[PDB]
Order: structure tokens, then C-alpha cells, then sequence
């Protein structure tokens, strides 16, 4: 537990065996000739062949895929599909926020390519956080952002509340109010077939994936203000990108060209292979001790270790219309997260590292001298119907008003 | 500005309240750019760079238990 | 040109040149072309992101970010599909009138041949064409 | 009476077994793949995009979409007693 100085070679010194990657699962202690190790709040220690595992308390996760025409959801415990949306065409990206209103019906966004001379859409619909299927249909709400046209990159952001998105053919990265009203373009400049976006709201960035002529991964703050490549060398196609929050703020990403999946810190700092031979990778997302990917040329799921460590199971076979895999629990973003902004800023607050900011929406400009306040009005909120709700296996109507009433099993009650 | 409030060199002017609170609320960041320490007991130091008190003793002990600084040869 | 294909099967898409504008099929069509109402290049690319563009100095931006040629603005006729090119410009008439009797008046502002009062599509944008107190 | 799909021309034609009146049913037909009937009606799969497509056997009418299964659909067969 003790290595020579440099100082002086006839003295002993403290290994920081938490800087070794794959020590632990969640976190690490280091001690003077020792080191603990611990999983965070939320999550439970358990023995395990390979040693201690963490554990997530809550209803088990979930895994979210979609396809062409439908959005599916999968369940690791029950290891059985159900059923939550259908009769679209052409969705590409999937992101979620948990309790957007106290309810137990958590938030989906989605994006659709264009078609043709149809432009395509950023959705917004309801997912139950209990157990249900087609007992429940799922209205849809269009967020009305125009002229899109391919919207291959989502990310949502829940403490700003704010939905940031890339789209392929007008090479921009924009960010907007989480119901549509405001709009703003942060990055315009030097992108080239911008693919995949993620955001972490503690440390005020954004990042995301370019795959063309010139493959980089860059970050960026969240309002635009500093940018940054982390890798240039080695990217061939970047298509997708993921975030562990728990393991160091620690980026993960997949190629489909060299079939490889890597992971970098924020800094660009330590980089590494994960997975190789991935089967020609599409999307990203981790969770707990473990990593799951989509190979696109025969729609399987695949899941690893994610320090790289032993071996990769296929955990399901879903058909090549399978765009991302998401997965889908309470402890995976982190609710309790606080908003620094105070309320000064007319029409946008965007996170920055250590604070916040304020931005007008495109074409807009700030009232001379004004740090704060823009010359554009006032929109007011767009809320969405209420969702059907019943629980228990239920089935609901819309009655005479609109209004989704529920009708129970023999062995249940209740207004929902 | 002015009535007990702060300034930021931007021009602009903040309740005093904000002034040191975990959140730059000027763009040029002069409402953080120093705040006092909030120190640990007379036995212990303290490392900003992690947020962390340590034994006395430890500040200079052949260990970097402050990965970024204040820690052996610095303050030995 | 020739029938063998041989003038086409190895060429790249061309560099476009000042005034003209590029699609993502690597295309190029005039710039006039662009935000036009139509869909020249057919992925309708051209009329992407028009409402945050501005507008050839010869030519009347509309609402929608359309742009049609400034003499067609306030002409008594919906050149823009949103009809915001005929919605706001001055009174016509001592009548108070912006639509002579002769022709029928819709609250676009629109002047409209009579006969088409309550036929199929509205003929105004929006205006109460095909009401049934006009029919 | 026999039925075939083409997809290289988009159609479904009918001849009898002995090949002497030929018959187009189905143009547009979506790149056809496989071929069903039963009572008034013909059923197909459409190749590129994963769809089960229905209309009238005589070709009269209007044409329907039945399912949406994804590209991996290959053929799709009408199970009955009084099909054989
Ligand atoms: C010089 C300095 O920072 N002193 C602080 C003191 O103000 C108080 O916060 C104390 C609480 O025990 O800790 C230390
Ligand atoms: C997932 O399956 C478990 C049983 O394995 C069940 O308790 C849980 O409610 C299921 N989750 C959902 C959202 O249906
Ligand atoms: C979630 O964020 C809160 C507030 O910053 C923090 O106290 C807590 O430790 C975080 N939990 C996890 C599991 O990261
Ligand atoms: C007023 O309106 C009537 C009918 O449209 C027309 O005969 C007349 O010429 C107009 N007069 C003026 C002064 O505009
Ligand atoms: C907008 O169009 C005008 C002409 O009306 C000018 O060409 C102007 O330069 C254009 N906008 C920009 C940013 O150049
Ligand atoms: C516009 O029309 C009104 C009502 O007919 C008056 O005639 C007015 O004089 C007109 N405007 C101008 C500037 O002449
Ligand atoms: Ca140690
Ligand atoms: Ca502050
Ligand atoms: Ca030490
Ligand atoms: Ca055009
Ligand atoms: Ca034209
Ligand atoms: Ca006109
Ligand atoms: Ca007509
Ligand atoms: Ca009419």
C-alpha cells in the first residue's frame, strides 16, 4: 500500500488507489495505506461474484427504444416488452424528464425526421412511471419548432428546463424552452454533420459529436460562450454519446466506423477503449455498473461492463429500425439538482460552469445597456392535456368533455 | 445603483444578499471573485480544491491528500 | 449526352458560385430561388429557415418569412400564402373600401372575383370565403 | 387461377394455369414481395418499408394498410381451414 518517494527513495509514500479507473463501482476513499469504497446516496451495496455491486433503490429500470413507427419499452426485471406509442413514422431520438409535475407520469420528447417537402417535429408526450401499455393510450403534443430536417440529436436539460437539439442538414446546435416558445442558436460555426448531444447541468456544459469530413468531439458551456475540442485523432463516425454522473462526470462515446466504443474525462485528460469489436455502434447509455449499446446492421442490444471488464451479453434482439436505447429510472439524472437562476431574465436563463446567463431568442437583442431584459414579447406557457392515468390495469375513455376517465378491474377502485 | 445594493463592473447592480452565494450572478463574476473562508476547527486545515478538512499533521506527512496543492512540499 | 452514361457515372457535385445557393443533395439553384414559396430543391431545403432570414432589396418579406416581389405588395391579391402582403397597407377608396363593388371584399383585405363567393376552396386565405351567409 | 408479384416493376398480375387471359390487378404496388388471398380480398407485403397491404382480388376499388411490421418481414401467409 506504500510506494518509494521521488523525494527521497529511502521513504515511503500513500498510493491514491482511487485514481486507478475501474477500482469501485460508485466512489472511492482514499486512506493512508488503504482505500474504502462506497456507493452514493440512493444506492445499496451488494455482494457479488466479481465483488461488491450497487444497487439502485426505486421500481427497476427500464429501457426505451425507438423504432421507425413506434417508441417500446423493455423491462430488465421482468425481462417482457410493453407497449406506449405507435402510429408514427420516422422518430430518431429519445429523451426523458422524470417529474416535470409531481405526478407519477413521467416526460418523453422525441424527434422526427422530414419526410419529404414536410419538415419534421420535436414531440412531447406523457410516459407512466407504473406499470402499463396500450390500457393508456398516449396523446402527442408538437413542440411547433419549424423548418427541421434531420434532428438526430436530443438532449434535455432539467434543471434549466431546457431542450437542446442538433440537426444534420442545418449544421447547428439550438437550444429552446422545454415547451417550444423560445429559441435560440448557440453553436452555428465550424460543424459538420453534428450527431449526438448530451448536457450536464452541475458543471454548466454541454457536449456533443460531429461525424463528417472532419470527425471531433467537442464541449462546450451550456449558453454558448466557450468552446472547446476534447479529440480530434481516431473518431471515424461519432454517433453517440453518453454521461456517467456518478463516476466523475466521465463522458462515453461510440463509433461505428472503427466499431469501438470509448470514454474521456470533461478535460479531454484520460482517454480509453471500452469495448472493441462493438458490431458497428449507434447509441449509448449506462447505468449502475454497466453499459449498453445498439449495433445497427442487425438490431441487437448488447451490455458490458463499463471499466471494459470480462465479457458482453446480448440482451435483446429488436428488429434494424432501432435508433437509441435509453434507460429509463429515477436515479439516473439527478433530480435534486438546483437552478442558480434568480428570476432576472425576460425570456431565457442558460447554465453556465458556477452560474447562469441570460439570452434573448434568435433575431432578438438585448434593451440598450441591458444585461437582462430583451426587445421581443412575452409568450405565455403551452401546457398539455391531461394523461390517462389509470393504474392497476385499467382502461380509460375520453368522456363527452375530452377529459380521460378510467374504468378499474373487478379487484381495484379509485377515480384513477 | 446605489440604496445598499452591490455593483458588478459590468455596470450592473445586484441585491447584497446575492453578493456571495455559490452563484456568480455578474457576467464579469466581481460578486465571487472573492469571497472570505469559512474555516474548520483549530486542529485541522482545510483544501478549497475538494472541499475538505484534514488533521494538522497531515499538511506535511509524505501524502498529497490535497491532490491540487496545499499539501507536503508547499507547506513544508 | 452521350448514351453510355459515361459523361455522368464519375463526376462529383460542382462548387456553387456567388449567387447561388447549395441542398443537401449538393445541388445548386439561384439564390432568388430561395425561400420562394416553392420547393425547388425537393427535400424543400430552399425554404428552410426563412422567417429569421431578411429579403432581397427588390422583394416584400411576408410573415411567414416569404418573400415576394415588392409590387405585388398591397396589389388587392394574396401573392403571400399568408396574405400578409394585402392584411395591412393603407385605404383605397374615399369608399372606405379596400376592394371595388364590382369585385367581393374579405377581411385579409383581399379583392376577389365575385363569382367565386361560395365555391369549393377558399379563395380567401382566410377570410370567410364559402360561408354559408355569402352562399 | 394463379397470382404473382413483381417488384422490379411494382405490380401484381393474374393468369390462369394454362397462361391464356392475363391481367394486371395491382399497379403502384410498393415494391411486392409476397402474396396471399382469401375470400374477396389479396393481401401483399411491401418490401422497403415493412408494411401488409390489402385490396380487392378482382383489382377493384381502393387499396388498404393492414400492419406496419418492420423490414425484416419476408412473406405473409393466410392460415384457415377453407384456404386448402
Ligand atoms: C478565519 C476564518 O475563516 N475563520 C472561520 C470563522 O469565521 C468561522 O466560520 C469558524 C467556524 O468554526 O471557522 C473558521
Ligand atoms: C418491471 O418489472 C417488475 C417485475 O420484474 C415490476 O415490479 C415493475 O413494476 C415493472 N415496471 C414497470 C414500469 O412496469
Ligand atoms: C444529487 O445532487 C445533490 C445536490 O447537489 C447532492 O447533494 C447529491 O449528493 C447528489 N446525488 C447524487 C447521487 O449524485
Ligand atoms: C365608391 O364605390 C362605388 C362602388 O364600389 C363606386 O361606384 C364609386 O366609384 C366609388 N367612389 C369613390 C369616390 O371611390
Ligand atoms: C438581409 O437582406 C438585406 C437586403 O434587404 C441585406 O442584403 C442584408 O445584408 C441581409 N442580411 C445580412 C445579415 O447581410
Ligand atoms: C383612407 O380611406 C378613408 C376612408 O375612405 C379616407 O378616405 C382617408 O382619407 C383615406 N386615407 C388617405 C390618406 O387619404
Ligand atoms: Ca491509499
Ligand atoms: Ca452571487
Ligand atoms: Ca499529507
Ligand atoms: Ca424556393
Ligand atoms: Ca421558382
Ligand atoms: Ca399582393
Ligand atoms: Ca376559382
Ligand atoms: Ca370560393
Amino acid at each position: 500500500g506504500f510506494k518509494p518517494s521521488t523525494l527521497d527513495k529511502n521513504s515511503c509514500q500513500d498510493i491514491n488507489e482511487c485514481e486507478e479507473f475501474g477500482i469501485c463501482p460508485q466512489s472511492c476513499r482514499n486512506s493512508k495505506g488503504s482505500y474504502e469504497c462506497f456507493c452514493v446516496d440512493g444506492f445499496k451495496s451488494m455482494s457479488t461474484h466479481y465483488g461488491e455491486r450497487c444497487a439502485a433503490d426505486g421500481s427497476p429500470p427500464l429501457l426505451l427504444l425507438p423504432e421507425n413507427v413506434r417508441i417500446r419499452k423493455y423491462n430488465i426485471s421482468s425481462e417482457k416488452f410493453s407497449e406506449y406509442l405507435e402510429e408514427e413514422e420516422h422518430i430518431q431520438a429519445i429523451d426523458y424528464d422524470w417529474d416535470p409535475e409531481g405526478i407519477g407520469l413521467s416526460v418523453v420528447y422525441y424527434t422526427v425526421l422530414s419526410q419529404g417537402s414536410q419538415f419534421g417535429a420535436i414531440k412531447r408526450a406523457y410516459l407512466p412511471d407504473f406499470e402499463s401499455g396500450s390500457n393508456n393510450p398516449v396523446r402527442e403534443v408538437d413542440l411547433g419548432l419549424k423548418y427541421l430536417m434531420q434532428p438526430d440529436g436530443l438532449a434535455v436539460d432539467w434543471v434549466g428546463r431546457h431542450i437542446y437539439w442538433s440537426d444534420a442538414k442545418s449544421q447547428r446546435i439550438e437550444v429552446a424552452t422545454l415547451d417550444g416558445r423560445y429559441r435560440k442558436w448557440l453553436i452555428t460555426t465550424q460543424l459538420d454533420q453534428p450527431a449526438a448531444i448530451a448536457v450536464n447541468p452541475k458543471l454548466g456544459l454541454m457536449f456533443w459529436t460531429d461525424q463528417g469530413k472532419q470527425p471531433k468531439i467537442e464541449s462546450a458551456w451550456m449558453n454558448g460562450e466557450h468552446r472547446s475540442v476534447l479529440a480530434s485523432a481516431n473518431l471515424g463516425w461519432p454517433n453517440g454519446l453518453s454521461i456517467d454522473y456518478l463516476n466523475g462526470d466521465r463522458i462515453y462515446w461510440s463509433d461505428s466506423k472503427e466499431d469501438v466504443i470509448e470514454s474521456i474525462k470533461y478535460d479531454g485528460t484520460d482517454r480509453r477503449l471500452i469495448i472493441n469489436d462493438a458490431m458497428k455502434p449507434f447509441s449509448l447509455d449506462i447505468f449502475e455498473d454497466q453499459l449498453y449499446w445498439v449495433a445497427k446492421e442487425k438490431g441487437e442490444v448488447w451490455r458490458q461492463n463499463k471499466f471494459g471488464k470480462g465479457n458482453k451479453e446480448k440482451l435483446l434482439v429488436v428488429n434494424p429500425w432501432l435508433t437509441q436505447v435509453r434507460i429509463f429510472h429515477q436515479l439516473r439524472y439527478n433530480q435534486s439538482v438546483s437552478n442558480p437562476c434568480k428570476q432576472v431574465c425576460s425570456h431565457l436563463c442558460l447554465l453556465r460552469p458556477g452560474g447562469y446567463s441570460c439570452a434573448c431568442p434568435q433575431g432578438s437583442d438585448f434593451v440598450t445597456g441591458s444585461t437582462v431584459e430583451c426587445d421581443a414579447a412575452s409568450e405565455l406557457p403551452i401546457t398539455m392535456p391531461s394523461p390517462c392515468r389509470c393504474m392497476h390495469g385499467g382502461s380509460c375513455y375520453f368522456d363527452e368533455n375530452d377529459l380521460p376517465k378510467c374504468k378499474c378491474s373487478s379487484g381495484y377502485s379509485g377515480e384513477y | 445603483c446605489g440604496s445598499g445594493n452591490f455593483r458588478c463592473d459590468n455596470g450592473y447592480c445586484i441585491p447584497a444578499s446575492w453578493r456571495c452565494d455559490g452563484t456568480r450572478d455578474c457576467l464579469d463574476d466581481t460578486d465571487e471573485i472573492g469571497c472570505p473562508p469559512r474555516s474548520c476547527g483549530s486542529g485541522f486545515f482545510l483544501c478549497p480544491a475538494e472541499g475538505t478538512c484534514i488533521p494538522s499533521s497531515w499538511v506535511c506527512d509524505q501524502d498529497k491528500d490535497c491532490s491540487d496543492g496545499a499539501d507536503e512540499q508547499q507547506n513544508c | 449526352d452521350c448514351g453510355d452514361n459515361s459523361d455522368e457515372e464519375s463526376c462529383v457535385p460542382r462548387e456553387c458560385t456567388e449567387s447561388e445557393f447549395r441542398c443537401a443533395d449538393q445541388q445548386c439553384i439561384p439564390s432568388r430561388w430561395v425561400c420562394d414559396q416553392e420547393n425547388d430543391c425537393g427535400d424543400n431545403s430552399d425554404e428552410r429557415d426563412c422567417e429569421m432570414k431578411t429579403c432581397h432589396p427588390e422583394h416584400f418579406q411576408c410573415t411567414s418569412g416569404h418573400c415576394v416581389p415588392k409590387a405585388l405588395a398591397c396589389d388587392g391579391r394574396a401573392d403571400c400564402l399568408d396574405a400578409s402582403d394585402e392584411s395591412a397597407c393603407p385605404t383605397r377608396f374615399p369608399n372606405g373600401t379596400y376592394c371595388p363593388a364590382a369585385m367581393f371584399e374579405c377581411k385579409n383585405h383581399v379583392c376577389i372575383q365575385s363569382f367565386w363567393i361560395c365555391d369549393g376552396e377558399n379563395d380567401c386565405v382566410d377570410g370567410s370565403d364559402e360561408e354559408i351567409h355569402l352562399c
